[PDB]
């Protein structure tokens, strides 16, 4: 009940913050793209398999930044 | 909310 909504609102913080990181990435705004990345990670109970896809998908260097932020 | 995307998307992150 308040469940579902407290989930719903994580839920969606959670994908709106990756797709604006996202774009601020294409943009080449590497600094605001990871500041988004990084609230997206923040609201992610068990993030040790996102920071390995984000790994995977992000510049070792900007990783590193990633990392640094949290 | 809820909306597939979101809840795929969150799925997929195994957060």
């Amino acid at each position: 009940g308040s469940d579902l909504k407290d989930a719903e609102a994580v839920q969606k913080f959670f994908l709106e913050e990756i797709q604006l990181g996202e774009e601020l990435l294409a943009q080449g705004d590497y600094e605001k793209g990871v500041d988004h990345l990084t609230n997206a990670i923040a609201v992610c109970g068990q993030p040790q398999q996102l920071l390995q896809v984000l790994q995977q998908t992000l510049p070792p260097p900007v990783f590193q930044m990633l990392l640094t932020k949290l | 909310g809820p909306r597939l995307s979101r809840l795929l998307s969150y799925a997929g992150s195994g957060c």
